[PDB]
């Protein structure tokens, strides 16, 4: 094949062609996103249910839903909240690979069927079924600076004219409102409607009647009377469209023929669909876009899609409406992809360095500078034919295989530089003869290098998915690099390398170059004199041996592991808590007293504060927020100090001091789903009708346990709420009766007022919106207001709601869940130091064996994995291992001779893990996918000393040390060659600072420390390997 | 309504006896009430948790305290079967009939979730078995109701 | 059903267009609203 293109250098070139053109096409059209998708497909139910307690959800909403949740394909399972906002969220996560819309539309058509079995109020809410996704590509906020505008009315000016041009904008997925258009708000006074004997029932009634649609008919319709001139249609009432309209609704008409108006018991004006979220933006109400990638697009031109349209939308905004862009991952994601660009490209040119260096030709310097780039653009176009995205994790792939690509091109090229001085034969020849040398060994390695890799691309569930991308893109790249050394670099090498005198190794030369190739050609003496010397003392290398693999394993079992590494994205996160029953306006100065310190003690480092007043992520309620904070540009963060990591611990720090109020910041992780390593998520279980108050000892019975054992277990707690005070008000059925009150009145009249009634739609300029009705404020607020709401008896009579009710204060949960449709209750902890997450796992199972009768548990999340696609590691490692040691048995016909080449693994490893301990770093996936290709690489150096060395012995009968030291004479030169340019080329990774810096420090250091070690070693310990091998056998 | 009321508040509700003694050793208010004016002793009550009632009362707790809806300690502990916490409730001095703002009684409550046993403590301590709340019902006429025949025995 | 065009339009039509965003190889999208109160949307997607 090598000789096929060797005569053939034009057909080399046409395949090369061929391969750079597939690649730049789809450098062009493939997708970018800084994350290509890794969790399991879930699908999330999602109901309102106004002025609603939790338990009231759960048991007429959420029981109902999850009851119809059957004959779904390919469910995992199934969680569900039920809170006291009147709110319920029903997860269901389906099996990875499952198609996500197929999925989605069988939730969808099961809860269909089970819409009738809801309450009506819920079923006129509707139940949205969504795909879950926690990503956006960005939030754009909305705000108002001259305080002429409301968050409502900044809300609905971004509904009616910013929305819908975002949604249809190129790239964009999905897109979402933080608040409502407005809705018509009736705010009713108890007061009012009692002074003309009437109630919130007469009030949703005349509203339901004056503000309609009604069907009428035609003019000269069919069947007409025949000899009609005329057909037109009949209008009659049309839904209202203003707060004017809304005012004159007419409610009754007294005997002096006063006329009582809507507008006479209520406050009417646009509002918010509900006021539980308060959004500030710097201090400033605001609203806002959640907007996300659509699949297959391309982040960055989504991003500046998006902001065209925002651009061109400016001109018609009100006074003081500003554009504001608290987070967006797309310059970020540019960094990274000029970060890896930079990486190649000097890759490339060290290379040149390197070769020119060693082989003072620019003839030669060429070759790599051709091959590598063509075996670049190719592994593009296998990865558009795979689906694949260029992504953050596709990206590293590559710079991880750099090492292995630049290698192929210079170990081919040295090569026939070696054999010209060695023998004076002509390029064309040489070619031949080298090519000779090696191409069974490339094939070989090819095959190694498989089995190093893809068993990676096996793993189940997330980490699987994540591995994937590095797997099936390494291996790609590894082999086209395979393949162009056997087509295009060999014809290379036979049309553009120049001859080379028999015996010339450039030592006559003139200036530095002589005096490298003296140095040089010396040096190899002391290397092969220094290796006979090793090779007359084994058993001690044997010894030193043994003490690298025992330091390895030591070092290992020490290293943490975790997922991906924390990056200053440029944004981070401040949760604030008050203590339960805490009111919205208390949480409102905690978050002020926040706001006032980022942009008062951190001004220098913070753009922007956007506080989210009643939003929380495991629980939401007047007494939680968040603080979103926004970052000034990396480049105006200079220093350690002014980085995310940094600010984040002097603000938590600052905030130890807030009085009732836990508050404090933290990173963003690179992917929420993975959660923690060392992290596990576990399910309590009501499996037997035990009820909430039992299911609750029992869970502290748990929790104090937990506690005890703090070197295994450590932050074992509750995800969700505690019980709290809650107003328990009986109705006296008898008393309501002889009154002659009746229930309907009673329960719409307590919850419209206090809870609020969606009654209808209305038309706002053209667009559908709610109508709701309410009491006003100060009549809902206490125990005492209760009295002054009446309700009309059949005769006529204004009964107060005291003289049919009592009331007592209890407890209750706020937030009630459910897993897998049973009671439950999620608890979240992490493994001790030193501890694994099974080990933490096995001890929640053994406490949980011992709780009161009737509790089960099970694991969920990143637990549910584990207990699965995490038993597979060493099964697939040993997969690995027997295919390598096969391919290489093949390779040399020989089952002991591939020990020799395996024996090499720990060499580089232990370099890894010296770099990363030291450096304070975690065995994360970027850590291991570098052992991989830093033991791939060591392989495949000593494969080619081996083959070397056994070659020797079997064609030109030299003995077993001879063979070895000439065998490593030969490969010094190339295998340093490689060291020098991929180490260089790796180092601004590990000294990197700054965007990114996390992951490029995280690639570069295991890197650069396995391929010291591996380069070090392997020179003295393979020869070591073979000659004991074969003595053995 | 201060640091150590709030953390006494929380102790008592959690039946954490050990943190209630040191914050009884370091002068946490016993009368410490929330929002919904339920004390420490409201909490225990309430929940059951029989060692701290008994630790608060040796610590100067008011038993008959009154939450915003006129509810006592002795209303919870009757109406949630706290047998023990009744008995000494009503030992250390708590009002056998005191009336919540809805006139119920704790004998109404105890009638209402069938505690036969509290019933006839309550009695015992001289609850008035003729009272009425605001609608006129005795603990008798709840039992009738409720078809208990044996506590309607009891109630002759 | 009773209903004339701009009223179908504003309650019907627009509601779910403005629902019809990031679907995959859409390439238009057209409707038309009728004084019957019919409502017609049709999606048509990239070839294959
Ligand atoms: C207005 O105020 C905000 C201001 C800034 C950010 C925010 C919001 C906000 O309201 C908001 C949300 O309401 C929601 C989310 C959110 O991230 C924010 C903000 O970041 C995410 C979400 O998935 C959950 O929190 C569920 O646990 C859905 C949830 O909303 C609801 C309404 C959705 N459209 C969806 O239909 C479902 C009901 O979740
Ligand atoms: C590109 C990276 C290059 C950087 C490498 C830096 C050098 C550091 C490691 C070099 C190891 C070589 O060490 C080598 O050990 C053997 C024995 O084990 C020595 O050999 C000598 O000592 C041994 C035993 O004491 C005798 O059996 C042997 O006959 C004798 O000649 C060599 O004289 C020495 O060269
Ligand atoms: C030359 C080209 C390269 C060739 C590479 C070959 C890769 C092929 C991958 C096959 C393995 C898939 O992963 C699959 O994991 C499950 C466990 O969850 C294994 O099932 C088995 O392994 C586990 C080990 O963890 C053991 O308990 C037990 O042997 C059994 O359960 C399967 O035997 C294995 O096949
Ligand atoms: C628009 C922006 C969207 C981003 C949403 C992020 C989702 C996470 C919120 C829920 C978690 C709440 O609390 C939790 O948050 C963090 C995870 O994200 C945790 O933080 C954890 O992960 C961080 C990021 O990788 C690390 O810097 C921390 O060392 C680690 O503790 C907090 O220790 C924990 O208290
Ligand atoms: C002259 C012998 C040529 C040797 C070819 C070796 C090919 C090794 C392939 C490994 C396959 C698993
Ligand atoms: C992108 C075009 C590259 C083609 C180079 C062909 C060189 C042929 C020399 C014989
Ligand atoms: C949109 C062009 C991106 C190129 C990244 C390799």
């Amino acid at each position: 094949m090598p000789n096929f293109f060797i005569d053939r250098p034009i057909f080399a070139w046409v395949i090369a062609i061929i391969i750079m053109l597939a690649g730049g096409l789809a450098i062009l059209k493939l997708p970018v996103a800084q994350y290509p998708t890794i969790a399991p497909p879930a699908v999330t139910i999602s109901a309102s249910y106004p002025g609603a307690d939790a338990k009231t959800v759960q048991d007429t909403v959420t029981q109902v839903i999850e009851q119809n949740m059957n004959g779904i394909d390919n469910l995992m399972y199934m969680s569900s909240n039920s809170d006291s906002t009147g709110t319920v969220q029903i997860t269901l996560t389906f099996e990875s690979g499952t198609d996500a819309d197929i999925a989605q539309v069988q939730v969808q058509n099961k809860l269909q069927l089970a819409m009738p079995l809801l309450p009506q109020e819920v079923q006129q809410q509707g139940v949205s079924v969504e795909k879950s996704s926690s990503s956006f590509l960005m939030v754009v906020g909305v705000i108002n600076t001259d305080g002429t505008m409301t968050q409502e009315d900044i809300s609905d000016y971004v509904a009616a004219n910013m929305k819908d041009a975002i949604s249809r904008t190129s790239g964009v997925g999905d897109v979402q409102l933080f608040g409502s258009q407005y809705a018509m708000r009736i705010w009713m006074n108890p007061n009012e409607l009692n002074k003309f004997q009437l109630t919130p029932v007469d009030v949703i009634t005349a509203i339901k009647a004056q503000n309609a649609q009604v069907a009428a008919g035609q003019l000269g319709g069919t069947p007409p009377v025949k000899g009609q001139q005329l057909n037109a249609s009949i209008i009659a009432q049309t839904r209202l469209t203003s707060t004017e309209e809304f005012g004159k609704i007419l409610l009754k008409v007294n005997q002096d023929g006063s006329r009582v108006l809507l507008r006479d018991v209520a406050k009417i004006e646009l509002g918010g669909e509900n006021y539980d979220i308060i959004a500030e933006f710097n201090g400033q109400p605001a609203s806002g876009l959640g907007i996300k990638l659509a699949t297959g697009a391309n982040a960055l031109d989504t991003a500046a899609a998006i902001r065209a349209e925002l651009a061109k939308m400016e001109p018609f905004f009100p006074s003081g409406l500003k554009i504001v862009y608290p987070y967006d991952t797309t310059p970020f994601v540019k960094i990274s992809i000029h970060e890896v660009v930079k990486t190649l490209v000097e890759a490339i040119i060290l290379v040149f360095l390197v070769m020119y260096l060693f082989l003072q030709n620019f003839r030669a310097t060429l070759i790599p500078t051709i091959a590598v780039p063509v075996v670049l653009l190719g592994t593009f176009a296998v990865l558009a034919a795979f689906g694949f995205s260029i992504n953050t994790l596709t990206m590293f792939g590559m710079v991880l295989a750099i090492g292995l690509l630049v290698d192929d091109a210079i170990v081919v090229v040295e090569n026939v530089e070696r054999v010209m001085a060695e023998e004076g034969l002509p390029p064309k020849e040489a070619t031949r003869k080298s090519m000779g040398q090696i191409q069974g060994a490339l094939v070989g390695i090819a095959m190694v290098l498989s089995a190093v890799f893809v068993p990676m691309a096996f793993f189940g569930g997330s980490t699987g998915a994540i591995y994937r991308q590095f797997s099936i893109t390494i291996v790609s790249a590894m082999a086209l690099s395979v393949l162009v050394a056997l087509i295009l670099t060999p014809a290379l090498c036979a049309t553009m390398l120049k001859p080379i005198a028999k015996g010339d190794h450039g030592e006559g030369k003139k200036g530095f170059f002589g005096w490298f190739n003296r140095m040089f050609e010396k040096s190899t003496h002391h290397y092969t004199d220094s290796v006979g010397g090793i090779l007359r003392s084994t058993g001690r290398y044997l010894v030193l041996y043994l003490i690298i693999v025992v330091g390895m394993a030591y070092l290992f079992v020490r290293l943490p592991s975790s997922f991906l590494p924390d990056e200053d994205q440029g944004v981070f996160m401040t949760m604030v808590q008050l203590p339960a029953g805490a009111t919205q306006e208390r949480t409102q100065k905690v978050l002020n007293e926040v706001t006032h310190y980022y942009l008062t003690k951190e001004k220098n480092n913070v753009e922007s504060v956007f506080a989210v007043n009643g939003f929380g992520f495991a629980g939401r309620g007047q007494n939680t927020g968040i603080a979103f904070v926004s970052l000034k540009d990396w480049a105006d963060r200079p220093g350690e100090e002014n980085k995310v990591e940094a600010i984040t611990m002097r603000a938590t720090r600052a905030f130890s001091q807030i009085k009732d109020a836990m508050v404090f910041a933290f990173n963003l992780p690179a992917i929420v789903e993975l959660g923690t390593a060392t992290g596990f998520d576990f399910e309590l279980i009501d499996q037997a009708g035990l009820g909430h108050e039992k299911l609750t000892q029992a869970r502290n019975q748990l929790l104090a346990e937990a506690a005890k054992h703090p070197d295994m277990l450590t932050s074992v707690r509750p995800n969700g709420l505690e019980d709290t005070p809650q107003f328990k008000i009986d109705i006296d059925q008898e008393k309501a009766q002889a009154l002659g009150v009746s229930i309907n009145d009673i329960n719409t009249t307590l919850g419209a007022a206090w809870g609020g009634s969606y009654v209808n739609d209305f038309i706002d300029r053209g667009r559908v919106k709610k109508v709701y009705v309410m009491s006003e404020a100060k009549y809902r607020m206490l125990p005492d207001d209760i009295g002054d709401w009446y309700v009309r008896a059949a005769d006529g009579q204004m009964v107060p709601f005291s003289a049919f009710s009592s009331s007592r204060w209890e407890y209750g949960s706020p937030r009630l869940e459910r897993y897998n449709g049973l009671p439950s209750m999620e608890i979240l902890g992490q493994a001790a130091p030193g501890k694994s997450t099974g080990e933490a796992m096995e001890l929640m199972e053994q406490l949980a064996s011992k709780l009161p009768t009737g509790v089960g548990y099970d694991w969920t999340g990143m637990s549910y994995q584990e207990r699965l696609s995490g038993n597979q590691a060493p099964s697939l490692y040993a997969i690995s291992l027997i295919v390598v040691f096969l391919c290489l048995a093949a390779l040399y016909e020989s089952w002991s001779i591939p020990f020799s080449v395996m024996l090499v693994v720990p060499l580089g490893v232990i370099g890894a893990l010296l770099a990363a301990t030291f450096r304070g770093l975690t065995n994360d996936v970027y850590f291991q996918v570098g052992l991989l290709t830093t033991i791939g690489l060591s392989a495949k150096n000593a494969i080619l000393i081996v083959e070397f060395a056994k070659d020797l012995m079997d064609k030109e009968g030299k003995g077993l040390i001879e063979a070895t030291l000439d065998a490593v004479r030969m490969r010094l030169r190339p295998i340093l060659m490689t060291s020098l340019a991929f180490i260089l080329g790796v180092m601004p990774l590990v000294i990197s600072t700054g965007a990114g810096s996390g992951a490029q420090n995280a690639v570069g250091t295991g890197v650069m420390g396995g391929m010291v070690t591996a380069t070090v070693l392997a020179i003295f310990f393979v020869p070591v390997f073979f000659v004991v091998v074969r003595r053995r056998f | 309504g201060s640091d150590l009321g709030k953390k006494l508040l929380e102790a008592a509700r959690a039946g954490r006896d050990d943190e209630v003694r040191i914050l009884m050793a370091n002068g946490a208010d016993v009368n410490a009430a929330d929002v919904v004016g339920w004390t420490p002793l409201h909490l225990a009550a309430y929940w059951g948790h029989l060692e701290i009632v008994e630790v608060l009362l040796k610590n100067g707790a008011d038993v008959n305290a009154y939450d915003t809806l006129g509810s006592t300690p002795l209303h919870l502990a009757a109406h949630f079967g706290h047998l023990e916490i009744v008995e000494v409730l009503l030992k250390n001095g708590a009002d056998v009939n005191a009336k919540d703002d809805n006139g119920i009684t704790p004998l109404h409550l105890a009638a209402n979730r069938g505690h036969l046993e509290i019933v006839e403590v309550l009695l015992k301590y001289g609850a008035d078995v003729n009272a009425q709340d605001k609608f006129g019902k005795t603990a008798f006429d709840i039992s009738i109701n409720n078809g208990n025949e044996d506590l309607a025995e009891i109630l002759q």
